[PDB]
């Protein structure tokens, strides 16, 4: 039952020094080796220091750790902020084999320019019909700020059942993009006149409507 | 050097049997007195332990994950694998096979974590719909046009246009859960509107779970 | 508030903007090296633990 | 200039536009409350003495 108490967010500005404690509740820290791992997201982890005192040889000398057995925290002093040591830190023990990890300890620095929400819109295919189904894609794209609110709408007619959208999301040329889906039967598709999608964002109002043609 | 690869497939159904393998390359399992464990990692989690062995029959096993973990090392094709048993939708993380000599100290060589979220016992084909642009899909002298990745199970879709041809302004959106389970995407490209009806634009959607690969032509709109 | 230039009274509030040396520098009692106002800003933000 | 957060070592050069920080208070680099723009202009004049 020995488990690493380490903080879920710990942030600094960069150029500073920091420290990151991994606590032991019922083993003490000083029975086993610790080690730390800094881990980029979505990539493999990688040790950024073991045996508590000394380096891995390719590391900055900034990563030093130290032990302080009496209140059974483990410390890393972590000094010089840079860009990329924005990353999870975990903390390592053994107990009696029987590895334990840590908690979790990652840091983030707390940039888009504005933009105009072009959208387009397109009505259900043919072969989406033949499979008696219906979609109408509504797409939001290249805008900022990523916050807009999608609202179907049928023959003058609010559309809420099977809306469905996506958060805003960034793109290549630094802006967001967005969609929404209105799943719909075929038969409901015909039986209004139009319909429109309504994208309301920063208080102006892009529309755009499709009809069975 | 040396260097770790993971094999086996990235899904699993719920109450069945998982069949991960990591192979050893630059490198000899029984030489050095080497050990070989296991580390799971869940998308926004810590990473947790799951189990090391020796290349004898030696081995140790998370009590939270015991009676569960069955881990073989055959030296003749230098390699190790492990078959977890009874997988959950809890168990959902990114797996590391992890390359490790002091059995305190560290996992020195990390391999590649391989994506494996275990499925909701609902892996379908996906279906690929086209988004035929038109007049009212334009908004001054460029137009827009793509296909439609509905009802299909699990992640991920890879999506490409004209066999990666096509690259700028190509946009691929997150998917987002259905109303019943299912999952649906799209993805779009914005093209000046003069190369509408000269240029022929394919999108081909891929879905490596189900082995389906789908090739849908997309054209302007015919009014009927 | 993070600098003082010596303890302070208790129920007392201090809302001096003026030079506090860290050091000994004079720098006309406005600002320069080694001279600061106390101030100083949060780093507060709803996303935070 | 007249304004410096630190002492500078001999035979340098010291071009940094950033707002110097009369208080340690941040402002975003802008001129504000204890912060003060750490160049100013000379008042040069032919009819000077």
């Amino acid at each position: 039952n020995f488990m690493l108490t380490q903080p879920h967010s710990v942030s600094e500005s960069p150029g500073k020094t920091v420290t990151i404690s991994c606590t032991g509740s019922s083993g003490s820290i000083a029975s086993n080796y610790v080690q730390w791992y800094q881990q980029r997201p979505g990539s493999a982890p990688t040790t950024v220091i073991y045996e508590d005192n000394q380096r891995p040889s390719g590391v900055p000398d900034r990563f030093s750790g130290s032990i302080d057995s009496s209140s059974n925290s483990a410390s890393l002093t972590i000094s010089g902020l840079k860009t990329e040591d924005e990353a999870d830190y975990y903390c390592q023990s053994y107990d009696s084999s029987n590895v334990v990890f840590g908690g979790g300890t990652k840091l983030t620095v707390l940039g888009q320019p504005k933009a105009a929400p072009s959208v387009t819109l397109f009505p259900p295919s043919s072969e989406e019909l033949q499979a008696n189904k219906a979609t109408l894609v509504c797409l939001i794209s290249d805008f900022y700020p990523g916050a807009v609110t999608v609202a179907w709408k049928a023959d003058s007619s609010p559309v809420k059942a099977g809306v469905e959208t996506t958060t805003p999301s960034k793109q290549s040329n630094n802006k967001y993009a967005a969609s929404s889906y209105l799943s719909l039967t075929p038969e409901q598709w015909k039986s209004h006149r139009s319909y429109s999608c309504q994208v309301t964002h920063e208080g102006s109002t892009v529309e755009k409507t499709v009809a069975p043609t | 050097q040396v260097q770790l690869q993971e094999s086996g497939p990235g899904l699993v159904k719920p109450s069945e049997t998982l069949s991960l393998t990591c192979t050893v390359s630059g490198g000899s399992v029984s030489s050095g007195g080497y050990f070989w464990s296991w580390i799971r990692q869940p998308p926004g989690k810590g990473l947790e332990w799951i189990g090391c062995i020796y290349y004898s029959g030696s081995t140790n096993y998370n009590p939270s994950l015991k009676s569960r973990v069955t881990i073989s090392v055959d030296t003749s094709k230098d390699q190790f694998s492990l078959k977890l048993s009874s997988v959950t939708a809890a168990d959902t993380a990114v797996y590391y096979c992890a390359r490790q000599l002091w059995l305190r100290g560290r996992f020195d060589y990390w391999g590649q974590g391989t994506l494996v979220t275990v499925s909701s016992a609902s892996t379908k084909g996906p279906s690929v719909f086209p988004l035929a642009p038109s007049s009212k899909s334009t908004s001054g002298g460029t137009a827009a046009l793509g296909c439609l990745v509905k009802d299909y199970f699990p992640e991920p879709v890879t999506v490409s246009w004209n066999s990666g041809a096509l690259t700028s302004g190509v946009h691929t959106f997150p998917a987002v859960l259905q109303s019943s389970g299912l999952y649906s995407l799209s993805s779009v490209v914005t093209v000046p509107s003069s190369s509408l009806g000269t240029q022929t634009y394919i999108c081909n959607v891929n879905h490596k779970p189900s082995n389906t690969k789908v090739d849908k032509k997309v054209e302007p709109k015919s009014c009927d | 508030r993070l600098f003082r230039k010596s303890n302070l009274k208790p129920f007392e509030r201090d809302i001096s903007t003026e030079i506090y040396q860290a050091g000994s520098t004079p720098c006309n009692g406005v600002e320069g090296f080694n001279c600061y106002f106390p101030l100083q800003s949060y780093g507060f933000q709803p996303t935070n633990g």
